[PDB]
């Protein structure tokens, strides 16, 4: 479990903050529409 | 030693006063005849704020 | 008239025009390729060594490791001390480095587009003096003082009421004067 | 002499040979764009700018997100003129190069305080507080559609 911190248009390219790891920046999987992807909140990842 | 000077910064005297006075005032597109003396006479404790 | 290969000489021209551009973009491609193809190296810190071959050195977090250097490497610059930058996968010793700069203290060293002078502060045309006193002559005519015998001091401060123009005059001082600040 | 056929036929052979150039040209760019997309995995490592050093025979000095310090010969994908010490880059999680330059960040209390649904209250319900209206509305509104009114006298705004 991450934290979203920010995103950017035309591409979801979404910035996730951990508390412990760095931060990476990342995108969605295939099952998820971007309408629910609000900033500030947490939010699952992958291991790998 | 470590601070060796101690420098004091008091509030301006009527000539300061004066002085500021002309030096902020200056710019501004007056007109008429100014009078400094009464402002100057007025204005007791101020600051350059 | 001899104009029999002035059209296959456009055409030439104008694919001579594509080439140029496609050979800035094979170029280009060369550029993106060839940059890919390095890695990073680890920083750290030397301690001393051991023997001729053997170092011992501290990266910036805890751990120690006692490492060898490069053949081709001078060993009269490895004092103690200096930063070197080491091998990710066999941490040999490869190059040394000059001191470090905080961004913060590089932030610190300039930041001032005031332009403020002397004319736009009044008032209090002793303390000025007073404070000049102190930063502008020993620094620029250092032998008076050792012609009467005594050391100018180092440091001082400026106390009041609020807004009585401390700040100002800091920044006039900062903003008139060639010297690192 | 009388003219020839010759010029005709080399000038064709030589457009020909440049167009077929500049297409096999433009394949290999192709081929190279794909390598390098290749190249593109999404996921990055964001990252601080320490030093822009100058060394001879520019080099990069950085401190990633995971509390390591990091030295490169070349810069990478980014070119060394738009970098800053304190910049924020997204660096390759195993070569470790900068790949691209990412927007300033802000706290998310500090983004969560702005405003985003208006008011819906007029001055028309408030009773009794004419002069401190005006007051007020002289010293914050004004000097932002009326600036033209201000240094056409020499006068500063409070
Ligand atoms: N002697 C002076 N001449 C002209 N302006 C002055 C003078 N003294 C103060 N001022 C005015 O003071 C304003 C800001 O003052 P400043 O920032 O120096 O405050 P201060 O005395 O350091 O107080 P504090 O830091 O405690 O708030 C300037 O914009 C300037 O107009
Ligand atoms: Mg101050």
């Amino acid at each position: 479990c991450t934290k979203i911190i920010n995103a950017d248009s035309e591409d979801p390219k979404y910035i996730i903050n951990v508390k412990q790891f760095a931060k990476f920046v990342v995108d969605l999987s295939d099952q998820v529409a971007p309408t629910d992807i609000e900033e500030g909140m947490r939010v699952g990842v992958d291991r790998n | 030693g470590r601070l060796d000077r101690k420098i004091h910064i008091d509030l301006p005297n009527e000539q300061a006063r004066l002085d500021i006075l002309k030096i902020h005032a200056g710019p501004i597109t007056k007109h008429g005849e100014i009078d400094y003396e009464a402002i100057v006479k007025l204005s007791d404790g101020f600051n350059g704020a | 008239k001899l104009l029999e290969h002035k059209e296959i000489d456009g055409r030439l021209k104008e694919l001579r025009e594509q080439l140029k551009e496609l050979t800035k973009q094979y170029e280009k491609s060369e550029n993106d390729l060839k940059a890919l193809q390095s890695v990073g190296q680890i920083v750290g810190e030397v301690l001393k060594q051991l023997t001729e071959e053997k170092f011992i050195v501290k990266a910036t977090n805890g751990p120690r490791y006692v490492v060898g250097c490069r053949r081709q490497l001078d060993k009269s610059k490895l004092k103690p001390g200096t930063r070197v930058a080491l091998d990710m996968t066999t941490l040999t010793i490869m190059r040394y480095l000059p001191r470090e700069v905080d961004p913060l203290v590089y932030n610190m060293s300039h930041e001032d587009p005031g332009n403020v002078s002397y004319s736009e502060i009044g008032g209090l045309s002793e303390q000025i003096r007073e404070l000049r006193e102190v930063i502008e002559l020993p620094l620029t005519n250092p032998e008076l003082f050792q012609r009467v015998g005594i050391i100018p001091p180092k440091g001082c401060l400026l106390y009041g009421p609020p807004g009585t123009g401390k700040t100002l005059l800091a920044r006039a001082v900062a903003s008139q004067l060639d010297c690192n600040f | 002499t009388r003219l020839l056929d010759s010029e005709i036929k080399i000038m064709k052979s030589e457009v020909l040979r440049v167009t077929h150039e500049l297409q096999a040209m433009k394949d290999k760019i192709k081929e190279n764009s794909e390598k390098i997309k290749v190249n593109k995995t999404l996921p990055y490592l964001v990252s601080n700018v320490i030093e822009l050093l100058d060394v001879d025979p520019k080099c990069a000095v950085i401190k990633t997100s995971t509390r390591q310090t990091y030295f490169l010969p070349v810069i990478g994908l980014v070119d060394a003129e738009k970098l800053k010490p304190g910049d924020l880059v997204g660096v390759n999680k195993d070569s470790y190069l900068i790949l691209e330059t990412l927007p300033t960040e802000y706290d998310s209390r500090v983004k969560a305080m702005e405003v985003d649904e208006r008011p819906t209250e007029q001055y028309s319900d408030i009773g009794g507080l004419d002069k401190q209206i005006q007051e007020l509305v002289e010293a914050i509104v004004l000097p932002m559609n009326h600036k033209e009114k201000f240094e056409n006298l020499g006068i500063q705004p409070p």
